[PDB]
């Protein structure tokens, strides 16, 4: 009737709260590995980034974004969708590359056609510099780096281990290096394939950092999702156990009724 | 359709539809969130709120309780303004501006005051 | 000063000297240094503070000397006398079957890591 | 190919007195597989 | 004491003599099994002529067939345990005057010996169909209506029969009469009115559990679910000391395995690890007792780890290996063990060498 | 209202005409897996091929299945 | 001794029909005080009763009904249950300037069980009555009084006492109180100074509340 | 386990862990995703669905649902057709090879014809 259906709901709340903080605690394991992992990918970064600076590298866009495989981050894909979708404001046409399943179901619906190249994306481990440099190796190919003046990533910054920011940064192409001061205040040669090599190495490296970033935002995010939850959940399992008990009551009262009834006739 | 007019039935339902879509997420999104359902969806809930909200209209004997005297709307009107709504032609102003309104215009006119 | 670190771990420092191979031949360095950006190629490589030594084994990466005795060295995965005979087997097999099997790349960078190796 | 493809597939000859630690040999390897994709459309699925 | 041969119980939930906890579970779920091994356990101290511990066993058979019944005495028939045992029925088919009166008849059986200074048991099955059979009365003569449309007074037939269980002054000759009700439930229901009248009058519990039988341990006891009130005053003392920590190894395992597989934290799956090698060894075939001198080695080899770093799937070949390399060596620490009841030092030292050895190999 | 969720015939049919048999033939398995594979499509769980082909094929069935008052055919 | 100390007894009356006491001295209970709360209504002058609890005189009524053998309705309590409230509460009630302008207010006082108000006995007094004044457990346990929800509370054809005093102050805080609930519902709404301003209000106004037990003001 | 004799017995337990197993997992499935199982367990699941369509007879008597006539299976063939599934040897087969079959010699002829 109305009891077992509350009985059988009353059960499915509490092992929905089972479950999320099941989650949670596997997200806290994986975390710190993958802060472990984002700290030595950000600090090869900086030694880079005092070349192009000092430098001073300047001047079509490409994106990519990153996230896993799997759904139930909180709000990272949708942040991300958007945060990729203002930056279609700023050059109405741009070739997007989605590392991730889900990134990918957004910004299709959004646009087939800027949807260009997508992969299976990464996987339930911290990124790794083997599938940057692959995937690089193939935007090459497909997308033709070289050929666009400007190249950017996207991604989810973790400023604290219960925040995220989705942030951006500019992976410097062939065209640049080449064009800025580097006869003028560093010291090349004609007979040095360097430039071409330079960028196809920051491509692969400062994609790395970016996509470690993320998913560091990631792996932090869904401990905090799945947290609220458990608390949700166990809220709803309160409010159906005041009303499965007070169900129990009125079938014990009414039963005992119709007994009385009979008797007395 | 043949009564009440065919643009009136299928009016009516969709409001039971969106509306159903709205009621079968609810352990979802109080357990969950918004970024973990799918953005149809979402949009049908979203929806499903500004008709809930519609809901309020200023009363004549019931005017205490909602604190703004009584709104008299024809059933004619009222097929135009939930078909419009429905269609997302007056989704651009706030989910508080369709509480307690009579008309379609109303809703329009409390944005206005909304966003000062 | 050096800013040296591997995508597995971070291992970098005034750090008195640093010798590393490049596509320059092979530059050494001692405090400033004229400032080149030179592609280092797999490598032995070598980094002194005071007369002690330490020697990492390198897959290749970048070096840019910043005017200013700032050694950005930026590489991958490396260990020297703690990365060592049995691999150097696996590797001499791993050569030759590499050159039957972007292909002719690869199955050049695996001689040099053979040959890298073989030195030491 | 690619510079950062060349210095990768040394690395990887590198993790191969063979191994080091857990972080190097986790270091290679791929979890992507290349999605061919153009246009929407999308051509079948090959390893990266 | 009071041994019934499954290592959990005696341990967890100790037994006892004028000691009644309940056997309360899921229907068709070895509920019969539970019992039964403590009747064949009873045949150890029979055997001997110290008439003081002889539990001259009743199982009392209330509202269930002939048939069901057939298998239980076919079973007593086999293992020789039909010249202790008293089987009183009241079938299915017998009207209910006779299933009414099958608990106050067989107690009382067990009475003569309880006042001639011994000891006996009853276990009834089940008072789920005692409560059946007193409904039929009731209604017929129109008694008052009641929880559930079972009679309001139940709760005074069953409190009259549980409180003559118990164990006596040594004036009345140092005798007892031992019980353990089994009783019926309708898929694990104890909120229900006949359960709950008896689950308040008797001393502890044993809840068996659906999904333990299902997952293809058998018998189904969930021992977490299991509490004795009076517990461990009856309890052996050898057992006590090396099953203090299987309490703590157990019952931390059942939170940490609310954390199920990806990977985990390095402390989380130590404690899974530690647990199951623990549940396969406590499971156990059925109709199988065990001695004094048998459960205690076992248990010790789970506590100290030597257990606990093998693999489950090797875990019951170990059990009777280890067994059968303490009767050859040391029959000895055995004797000795089973007889002063408790471990000293001496053995403690001994008993870690031996582990050692026969992990070994 | 209807709901072909909860409607059965015990006993099994025969009644119905040859060519309704054939045309329908599993139309029944479809709609039976579609349900359990709409609820896990609602948690908003990454979904294999497998999963996803169900649940494509399910969808367009059910809105035939959807009528109208007062139509007899 | 309460009402003895503060100086207050000799112009109440107490009534007291206790629980040791049989059930038809509960039954009357009700019946009786409000006799003598009518004689000051009918002299043109104005009253007041309170009966507490009526949940429990509905209850002592019980007993004798299920011995007269008249129906039962949810949680056992009497079928005829309805006609008691009834004539009881309508005997506390406002009348014309041809009666005297006489009062003698009501203010029924419930006894829920387990604090649910889907209860046979709660919905009956609620129907009779124009307007409630729900009291809920929470305000009254963080340390606010008075505990009452506006959110749970109306006030029907019963809403009057607004002169021109607590008419421009505030047309009624309770609506407004009713706007916190919604920016504090969706807040744990806007990010926008508009719903802060009213959650700035809000918060501040529900600390204003809070006072201390029999210290009036 | 002697009646229907140990064989038998200690097949029909891995049946009853098996699907316990895949049962415990439904909900790991629905919310977690089935890529986030360990290897041990992604392996059970898919046995566990080649016996869950491996129940699947048709009967002569249910020829007024599926219209194929009834089989007859002898004990010792059930028993050794589910123990090959279990021993990962018969995980070859696909489940749609185990539905509707008969015996054991019906198991391997429904291999060849699906994949032709």
């Amino acid at each position: 009737a109305t009891l077992k259906e509350v009985e059988m709901r009353l059960k499915s709340i509490k092992n929905i709260e089972k479950i999320t903080k099941t989650m949670k605690i596997v997200a806290s394991t994986r975390l710190s590995k993958a802060e472990k992992a984002k700290i030595s990918a950000k600090k090869m970064d900086e030694a880079e980034q005092l070349f192009y600076k000092n430098a001073e590298t300047k001047n079509k866009e490409l994106i990519v974004a990153i996230t896993s495989d799997k759904g139930l981050c909180g709000s990272i894909h949708s942040q991300l969708a958007k945060a990729v979708r203002r930056h279609l404001n700023d050059q109405p046409n741009a070739d997007i590359v989605t590392i991730g399943d889900k990134i990918k179901m957004q910004l299709l619906r959004t646009h087939p056609n800027n949807i260009k190249l997508s992969i299976n994306g990464i996987g339930k481990d911290a990124p790794t510099f083997q599938e940057s440099a692959l995937i690089a190796d193939k935007l090459l190919s497909v997308m033709k780096a070289g050929t666009y003046p400007k190249i950017s990533i996207f991604y989810n910054d973790p400023v604290s281990s219960l925040s995220f920011e989705p942030s951006e940064k500019p992976i410097f192409n062939a065209k640049t290096i080449e064009q800025s001061p580097s006869f003028g205040k560093f010291e090349i040669d004609t007979d040095a394939n360097v430039p071409r090599d330079l960028f196809e190495y920051t491509l692969a490296n400062q994609m790395l950092t970016a996509m470690a970033q993320g998913y560091a935002a990631e792996i932090s995010a869904r401990r905090n999702a799945m947290d609220n939850a458990s608390k949700n959940a166990g809220d709803m399992i309160n409010r159906y156990s005041i009303l499965y008990n007070r169900t129990r009551q009125a079938v014990i009262t009414n039963e005992l009724v119709d007994i009385i009834t009979g008797a007395s006739s | 359709a043949a009564v009440v007019g065919q643009e009136h039935y299928d009016v009516a339902s969709k409001v039971q539809e969106t509306l159903q879509t709205y009621k079968s997420l609810q352990d979802i999104i109080a357990i969950l969130g918004m970024d973990e359902l799918s953005e149809q969806d979402k949009l049908t809930v979203e929806r499903a709120r500004k008709i809930q909200r519609f809901l309020s209209q200023p009363f004549a004997v019931a005017e205490v309780f909602t604190g703004i005297p009584g709104k008299l709307v024809r059933l004619k009107d009222t097929v135009a303004s939930f078909k419009a709504v429905l269609e997302g032609k007056y989704d651009n102003i706030p989910e508080h501006a369709f509480y307690m309104v009579g008309g379609i215009e109303d809703v329009v006119a409390k944005a206005e005051k909304l966003a000062a | 000063k050096l800013q040296f670190a591997l995508p597995h771990e971070t291992l970098y420092s005034e750090v008195t000297q640093v010798n590393l191979p490049a596509k320059s031949g092979r530059i050494g360095v001692l405090a400033n240094h004229v400032p080149t950006v030179e592609q280092l190629l797999p490598g032995v490589v070598e980094v002194m503070e005071g007369s002690n030594s330490k020697k990492f084994f390198i897959s290749g990466g970048f070096a840019t000397v910043q005017p200013d005795s700032q050694l950005c060295v930026t590489a991958i995965e490396a260990p020297l006398e703690s990365f060592s005979e049995n691999i150097k087997n696996l590797l001499a097999e791993a050569k030759k079957n590499v050159s039957s099997s972007r292909e002719a790349a690869e199955a050049a960078i695996q001689v040099e890591v053979l040959e890298n190796l073989q030195s030491v | 190919i690619s510079y950062a493809a060349y210095l990768n597939v040394a690395a990887q000859a590198i993790r191969s007195t063979e191994l080091q630690t857990a972080s190097v040999l986790n270091r290679s390897q791929t979890d992507a597989f290349y999605t061919q994709y153009k246009n929407a459309s999308e051509p079948t699925p090959i390893t990266k | 004491p009071v041994q019934t041969g499954l290592k959990a119980v005696d341990a967890l939930v100790p037994i006892g003599r004028g000691q009644r906890e309940l056997i309360i579970g899921d229907r068709q779920t070895g509920k019969t099994a539970v019992a039964l091994d403590t009747i064949l356990n009873q045949k150890r101290w029979n055997n001997g002529s110290d008439e003081s511990k002889k539990l001259y066993c009743v199982y009392v058979a209330v509202g269930q067939k002939r048939s069901t019944v057939a298998q239980l005495v076919q079973t007593l028939e086999q293992h020789d345990a039909m010249k202790y045992s008293i089987i009183v029925a009241a079938t299915a088919s017998e009207a209910a005057p006779l299933q009414y009166l099958a608990p106050f008849t067989a107690a009382s059986i067990g009475e003569w010996f309880r006042d001639n200074g011994k000891h006996a048991l009853i276990v009834y099955d089940d008072l789920s169909k005692q409560a059946v059979a007193y409904r039929q009365l009731s209604l017929l003569l129109r008694r008052p209506p009641g929880r559930e449309a079972y009679p309001g007074d139940v709760f005074y037939l069953h409190s009259r029969l549980l409180e003559r269980a118990a164990k006596l002054s040594e004036k009345e000759g140092s005798g007892s009469l031992t019980a353990l009700p089994v009783i019926e439930t309708q898929g694990g229901d104890v909120s229900a009115y006949i359960p709950t009248n008896v689950i308040s009058i008797t001393d502890g519990q044993i809840f068996l559990e659906a999904e333990l039988f299902y997952k293809g341990i058998r018998p189904a006891i969930n021992v977490g679910l299991s509490v004795s009130r009076v517990g461990s005053a009856a309890q052996v003392k050898a057992l006590k000391q090396v099953a203090g920590s299987l309490k703590l190894f157990l019952a931390q395992y059942r939170e940490v395995a609310a954390f199920a597989q990806s990977d985990l934290d390095a402390s989380t799956k130590q404690t899974l690890v530690r647990g199951e090698r623990l549940t396969q060894l406590l499971k156990q075939n059925q109709y199988s007792p065990l001695a004094t001198e048998e459960q205690v080695p076992l248990i010790y080899a789970g506590v100290n780890g030597h257990l606990d770093g093998i693999e489950l799937s090797r875990i019951g070949e170990f059990e009777s290996s280890f067994l059968s390399y303490l009767k050859s060596n040391h029959n000895e620490l055995l004797t000795e063990i089973r007889e002063k009841g408790e471990l000293s030092k001496e053995l403690l030292a001994s008993l870690k060498s031996a582990t050692e050895s026969f992990v070994a190999t | 209202a209807i709901n072909v969720g909860l409607s059965v015939s015990r006993v099994g049919s025969a009644a119905q005409v040859k060519a309704l048999k054939q045309v329908a033939g599993s139309l029944k398995l479809f709609l039976a897996q579609y349900r359990e594979v709409a609820a896990f499509a609602q948690f908003g769980s990454d979904l294999d091929a497998s999963t996803k082909q169900t649940l494509v094929r399910g969808e367009r069935l059910t809105q035939l299945l959807k009528q109208n008052q007062y139509s007899p055919l």
